């Protein structure tokens, strides 16, 4: 019930310049992990080296320079070294970032796309969703759109089930969780309703279990498979922002607006506990005083270690205890 | 602004 600080990185041009931190994401085998945001590039840091490194000297291996603001990224599960992003244009690019070049760019979203997502079982597949309200189904071999499901409000986000890549989740604006088998898009398998707000993230526990952010200031966990509502989590302030999800097999950990990493444990509606972001030479950089909200959460896959990172462009690595 | 969850 204590969050810990075991890393801290504050790289880029911090105190003069947009550095929100709109995804951060661990690579396939917990190895590397990347951000993207506001800034216009993707930087990759070593895990290893960030967690044992001394502060102040923190900077990523990697840098990809990009033509605009970016809002998601997803990491391939089979091609280690392969990484997508969604931009602020609407444009999908998959990018390697071995040889830091772009090796696929898909621009069939009329608007931006606020996220996209690599299949673990399908891994040349990738989905992505768009303020332009359409659903599109990606797969790396091919230049169009494979898949599109036309609906009728922004798609904030969309994600694949872990166990198969025939169904994916999709938040929409019109506050409900839309779950399609992307076999027959004629109609959702299910709609889950009950948020009051968009649907800003979804983020599967497991084959049948499915977590959601709402600018409701809920989470909520979902039965995919039986069809239920299952629990509601409050405690934290999120009306506004993108202050990221994320979840395993026990806990759900998201943003605030109060620039606050919150962690629940899955079978308790109140918060476990929570870190608070923030510094004096951010405090009167002014303005901690609303407008500094978490705008990432990543859980490492096989330890309690989760990258946060927050609207200033700071990224810490912390351990629940 | 950025990062602000759209309203319908």
């Amino acid at each position: 019930s204590r969050l810990r600080v075991i890393a801290e990185i504050r790289h880029g041009d911090i105190f003069h310049s947009a550095n929100i931190v709109s995804s951060i994401e661990f690579d396939r085998d917990d190895e590397l992990f990347a951000t993207a945001g506001v800034s216009r590039c993707i930087k990759v840091f070593d895990f290893s080296s960030v967690v044992n490194e001394p502060a102040d000297m923190q900077c990523p291996i990697v840098e990809m320079s990009t033509r605009s603001k970016l809002s998601c990224l997803s990491w391939n599960k089979h091609e280690k070294n392969h990484i997508a992003s969604s931009d602020y244009e609407g444009i999908v690019t998959v990018w390697d970032v071995t040889t830091r070049q772009s090796l696929m760019e898909y621009e069939e979203h009329e608007k931006r796309a606020w996220s996209v997502d690599f299949s673990r079982t399908e891994p040349s597949m990738l989905v992505s969703g768009s303020d332009d309200c359409k659903v599109k189904v990606w797969c790396t071999r091919q230049e169009a759109s494979v898949i599109n499901i036309d609906m009728k409000a922004n798609i904030c986000c969309v994600k694949y089930n872990p166990g198969s890549s025939n169904y994916i989740a999709v938040g929409s604006a019109d506050h409900h969780i839309h779950y399609y088998d992307l076999r027959n898009i004629s109609q959702p398998l299910h709609v889950f309703s009950g948020h009051k707000k968009a649907v800003s993230y979804v983020k599967f526990l497991s084959n049948n279990e499915l977590a959601s952010a709402s600018t409701d200031s809920t989470l909520r966990l979902w039965d995919v498979k039986d069809n239920l509502p299952v629990r509601t989590f409050r405690g934290h302030t999120n009306e506004k922002n993108f202050v990221g999800l994320t979840v395993n097999s026990e806990y759900l950990a998201c943003g605030s607006e109060t620039n606050e990493v919150y962690v629940y444990h899955k079978e308790i509606t109140r918060p476990v506990t929570s870190h608070r972001f923030g510094s004096p030479d951010m405090d009167d950089a002014e303005e901690e005083a609303g407008s500094y909200f978490i705008s990432a959460v990543c859980w490492k896959s096989d330890s309690p270690t989760m990258l946060t990172a927050n609207s200033q462009g700071t990224i810490k690595v912390l351990v629940l205890a | 602004s950025d990062q602000i969850v759209p309203e319908y």
